[PDB]
């Protein structure tokens, strides 16, 4: 239409003295026209129209303040000294009447910057208000520009923001909802009091439902303080107002994940919400659908049947049978599977072209996702071979060989070998490497290679480079796996053909020489198999989903080993008696992504403990250096060092320790409590992940209790027989101790605390006791830091509660102590 | 808050009489164009309400010589697409002072461009409603 | 002597890669151990060779790809190969200073048989009976 030269140029007299509303509005038409025709602005004269046109604000006129709203957000970003036109905008958004006030905020926000924030927040909160909803939309949006430039601005407005959410208006609500969400959000709980405002209602406004039920859609209990429910009285749970796309997108979320559970007016658990809106018109697309639902897609699937499978039969209209295909696809599943691939058979029928090619791939597909035999996947993937031959490509050749030597290799080469027969060199370069590789690789003796060979013999000739390369190589590897096929090689790679081409050539130089000369040493090295060039995943079934409707390794496998690795990397730890074990018990100090998350294990050692707190510094405010986890034992315990967290920035983890030397003597337990604080060297921060200030002060964050049981002491063994067990370890270190345990009524829970707390498995399998028995023997066993055994006898006599005599014997005079004063 | 990828009003080729976008996937206009040729080639020559078209569900009517489109998400349905689409034929209908046609387009750029910048604003809908927009937009 | 200057310029340069694996691998080290250098000598070469067939290491800003071309051919043999470092033994460089069957004439081994348009139609010539 237009010369985006003569436009941005002629903008320039309004600069100087004219001003004229018509001309200039003219003039600033065209400049919209250049873009909206599709052009690109000159810079300078961009620059320089910017400039002129801030003049023109003077002058009051509503189609020259619609001009020059578009026109400057358009040359905001090519145009220089822009921020003149703020002041302007301002002037003009006051001025009432929706055709200055929601254009102008839009216009004024985009161009306004965290500096400029400050100026139109008072214009901005008297917009937001507004249940005219042109002027609060777009307030709300500008809103959200401004988020960016400057969040504590944007964030003062969520009270006007919020007055808007509660228009049942469709847009002020929107927009009010969905903005605030974005808004106030500092931690999930205060955007949860926005929504819960909300929530309880009955809407008449599709739009604020749909942005909000994306909020929703996780469980959401916290709303407003809290509440017993993850309810949403606004249809995400609710069918409070039926309306097709509302109704799917709340229906998938509900029925698995529940936003509540089914009601009777408001199904939500049950398939059902979908399935009433099921039968419909185009608008059926969403109601007909699935995802999800109880327990499977499947009997959801029965219902909407109707409808996806006489669209996607009939319609050989394109708009109508994607959606078709795309409601099947949806109604699927496992189970659906074998109707599935009848209609995605039937449906190439109706649209034949690439969607020829995407239905004999989806009928493969569908059998490698929903299992209906990986042989059929085969079979169909022959299919896809017959039917396209050439759609099939590279990847195919890659993805179906890789997959192929799953199970079907001997079978895919021989299916391929006739399907060669095709078409000597329109089948394409692919198929004849699919042949070839196959043939290569398996060394057919399920039929004779003879006719493969034959078969590729041809095809090469006519076809590209890659393959015929591919041949001669694949005849080297051939020739390496088995021996027979030696005379075949030199045949084909004399030919002109399989060498003295090109590329094939060079490769056949090569492999030849490596094969003929050589001493194959390398052929046969080279050949593992004859395998692909790479192993890729399964790329062909989701490929065709969206096409169609158009090594962690271990060390560790025990809690002492892990902690072993990471107590073993400092020298102390090992040094000074070496890790027996360490807790089946660890317990976290301090709650995560609070102010610190804390986690302490304690570690056992033949003499010693260590206690690695694993530290997390979760404050935003702050880093902190030289971190360490201080500790005060509540018996006697040496505290013989500590090591320090080098640095806990915000929001990453970091280890310290204490090491400390474990009583070999006590009479009392090794159940022990410590006190745990740590202390630190704060550093300022700006929150991000760390970033540490110039100077800073010391501060010391306070942290739970350690409690050691016996149980971090003793790892857990049962004995064939106790008795000689028992006397063996050492009845010189023998005590004897009764308790009563009148907390328990039996003996099969008395079993189970003396087990738990000294961390010792009973034997043979003593826990189950034989119920509410006058005498029992308890027999325990497990081996004690330091590495020796530790058995425990509880004689239980049970009354209405249970007493027992517990005699310990250990190889040392601390488990028996340790045990017994455990226990009571 | 988004609902709306573009809204484009196309001649009956999927040619530029006009298109502004409400994504920032297309702004230059060898990939704007090739968008709007790609939206109506799927969605022309078969008339609903639904189309599906780069996973994103397309709404479309047509004219004598032009196709009228919102492009949104496909978690949603044709309806709330639909509602876009109709403000934005019924809009630009009564604004132009005459029915959408490449010449009614045409014949005034200026009401076409301020029009649809009401209805929808950076993906969001700002309007939808054709006479509170047309009021909005003066010519 | 040029070798690491230009060949890394194209390493670290991005267009079509799948055969150029192939050509690469059988080709990089070859002929004489150590006569080049600009800041990779003939050794940094093999290490770039073996890199390109289907290795990792850091030589010539790295390959541009490493994967092969048409399933068959893989790395491996190669990889096995440069016995003697790039030099001409029974390595690459024999291969490659050699000529795989008879070639000779017009008879299409590494020819082609006149003039390449005027055998188009030569080609077309069925000769049908």
């Amino acid at each position: 239409h237009l010369e985006k030269s003569a436009v941005l140029q002629e903008a320039r007299v309004f600069n100087e003295t004219p001003i004229n509303p018509r001309k200039c509005a003219h003039i600033l038409t065209k400049i919209l026209y250049l873009i909206n025709q599709g052009e690109h602005l000159g810079t300078t004269e961009a620059t320089e129209a910017f400039f002129a046109m801030t003049k023109l604000f003077q002058s009051n006129d509503p189609t020259l303040r619609r001009m020059c709203y578009l026109t400057i957000k358009e040359m905001s970003c090519i145009a220089e000294d822009v921020i003149i036109v703020t002041s302007s905008l301002t002037k003009d958004m006051t001025g009432k009447e929706d055709n200055y006030r929601g254009p102008a905020v839009r216009a004024l926000c985009q161009i306004t910057d965290s500096t400029m924030l400050q100026a139109v927040e008072r214009y901005m909160k008297q917009a937001i208000v507004d249940k005219v909803p042109s002027v609060s939309s777009s307030a709300l949006v500008s809103s959200l520009h401004l988020l960016k430039c400057s969040f504590d601005v944007v964030k003062r407005w969520v009270n006007e923001a919020q007055e808007a959410a509660s228009s049942d208006n469709i847009m002020v609500q929107y927009h009010a909802l969905g903005l605030l969400y974005h808004v106030r959000k500092n931690d999930r709980l205060a955007v949860s009091k926005m929504i819960s405002k909300f929530t309880r209602h009955g809407l008449k406004s599709p739009f604020a439902y749909c942005m909000m039920i994306r909020v929703a859609s996780k469980q959401l209990e916290e709303e407003d303080g809290s509440r017993d429910s993850p309810l949403f009285d606004f249809i995400e749970s609710c069918l409070r107002n039926k309306h097709e796309m509302v109704v799917y997108e709340a229906a998938s979320a509900i029925v698995n994940l529940p936003g509540c559970s089914a009601k009777e007016l408001a199904p939500a658990v049950s398939v059902l919400q979908l399935f009433c809106s099921s039968p419909k018109a185009a608008l059926r697309y969403a109601a007909v659908r699935t995802l999800n639902k109880v327990a499977m897609k499947h009997p959801s699937a029965v219902t909407a049947c109707n409808l996806d499978l006489e669209n996607l039969v009939t319609d050989s209209n394109r708009s109508i049978a994607t959606l078709a295909i795309t409601t099947l696809l949806k109604t699927g599943s496992e189970s659906s599977i074998d109707r599935l691939m009848k209609q995605i058979s039937s449906f190439m029928s109706e649209i034949s072209d690439e969607f020829k090619v995407v239905v004999v791939q989806a009928i493969s597909a569908l059998c490698q996702k929903y299992p209906r035999k990986h042989a059929v996947l085969m079979n169909f993937l022959f299919t896809m071979l017959r039917e396209e031959g050439g759609f099939e490509y590279k990847r195919a050749i890659v993805d179906c060989i890789i997959s192929i030597i799953e199970e079907n290799s001997e079978s895919k080469e021989t299916g391929l070998s006739h399907l060669c027969e095709f078409i000597e060199d329109c089948e394409f370069t692919v198929l004849a490497t699919r042949i070839l590789h196959l043939l290569g690789q398996e060394g057919p003796k399920t039929n004779n290679p003879s006719k493969y060979i034959r078969f590729i013999y041809n095809r090469v000739v006519l076809e590209h480079e890659e393959v015929r390369a591919g041949a001669v190589s694949a005849l080297a590897k051939f020739g390496a796996q088995n021996e027979e096929m030696l005379p075949s090689i030199l045949v084909l790679l004399k030919r002109c053909v399989m060498d003295d081409d090109n590329e094939v050539r060079d490769r056949a130089t090569f492999y030849l020489n490596v094969l003929e000369q050589k001493q194959k040493a390398l052929n046969a090295g080279y050949i593992l198999n004859g395998l692909t060039v790479s192993i890729p995943g399964l790329e062909k079934a989701l490929q065709q989903y969206t096409l169609e409707p158009s090594q962690p390794e271990k060390v560790a496998a025990t809690r002492q080993e892990i902690f072993q690795e990471q107590l073993a990397a400092v020298p102390e730890f090992q040094g000074l008696g070496p890790l027996f074990k360490s807790s089946p018990e660890p317990v976290a100090l301090t709650e995560s992504e609070t102010e610190y998350v804390i986690r302490c294990t304690k570690h056992t050692f033949s003499d010693h403990l260590v206690f690695q707190f694993d530290c997390t510094n979760t404050l935003n405010d702050q880093t902190l250096e030289n971190v360490t986890v201080q500790m005060e034992p509540t018996e006697a315990y040496e505290v013989l060092s500590y090591v320090p967290a080098r640095s806990l920035p915000y929001n990453q983890p970091g280890t310290c320790y204490t090491l400390v030397a474990l009583p070999t003597e006590d009479p009392t337990a090794v159940a022990c409590t410590f006190s745990c604080v740590m202390k630190f060297t704060v550093k300022d921060c700006d929150p991000n992940t760390g970033e540490i200030d110039e100077e800073g002060y010391e501060d010391e964050y306070v942290l739970e209790d350690l409690e050691v049981t016996v149980a971090d002491h003793i790892q857990k063994v049962m004995k064939v027989n106790f008795e000689a067990a028992w006397d063996e370890v050492g009845d010189e270190f023998e005590k004897e101790e009764t308790f009563t345990l009148s907390t328990i009524k039996t003996l099969e829970e008395a079993v189970g605390n003396i087990v738990k707390f000294l961390g010792m498995h009973p034997c043979e399998r003593s826990d189950k006791v034989p119920e509410n028995k006058n005498t029992h023997t308890l027999l325990l066993a497990g081996v004690f830091r330091g590495g020796h055994d530790i058995l425990v006898r509880s004689r239980l006599l049970l009354l209405d509660t249970v007493t027992m005599q517990v005699t310990a014997r250990s190889s040392e005079e601390l488990p028996v102590d340790i045990i017994l004063a455990s226990v009571g | 808050l988004y609902t709306v990828k573009a809204i484009l009003i196309l001649d009956n080729d999927g040619d530029r009489l006009f298109a502004k976008y409400y994504d920032d996937t297309y702004p230059s206009v060898k990939e704007q164009k090739a968008f709007e040729k790609n939206i109506f080639n799927k969605t022309h020559r078969t008339d609903s309400e639904i189309a599906l078209l780069e996973g994103l569900t397309v709404v479309y009517k047509s004219s004598i010589d032009l196709y009228f489109y919102v492009i949104g998400s496909s978690y949603e349905n044709e309806l709330m697409l639909m509602a876009v689409l109709n403000c934005l034929f019924d809009s630009l209908s009564q604004m132009l002072r005459k029915n959408v046609e490449k010449r009614a387009l045409l014949e005034n750029m200026e009401g076409l461009f301020l029009a649809v910048d009401e209805i929808v604003d950076g993906g969001v809908i700002l309007e939808s409603d054709p006479q509170q927009v047309v009021h909005r937009v003066a010519l | 002597e040029d070798i690491q200057s230009v060949m890394t310029e194209v390493r670290r340069s991005l267009g079509e890669i799948p055969i150029v694996e192939s050509e690469i691998k059988k080709e990089a080290g070859e002929l004489k151990p150590e006569e080049e250098i600009t800041v990779g000598p003939v050794q940094k070469l093999v290490t770039e060779m073996g890199t390109y067939a289907t290795q990792s290491a850091l030589s010539s800003s790295r390959p541009t790809k490493k994967e092969e071309d048409r399933p068959p051919l893989r790395g491996f043999l190669l990889d096995g190969d440069f016995f003697v470092a790039a030099s001409l033994a029974t390595t690459l460089t024999k291969i490659a200073l050699r000529y795989v069957a008879l070639v000779q004439e017009k008879k299409k081994q590494n020819s082609f048989v006149a003039e390449a348009m005027l055998l188009m139609a030569t080609i077309l010539h069925l000769g049908k009976s």
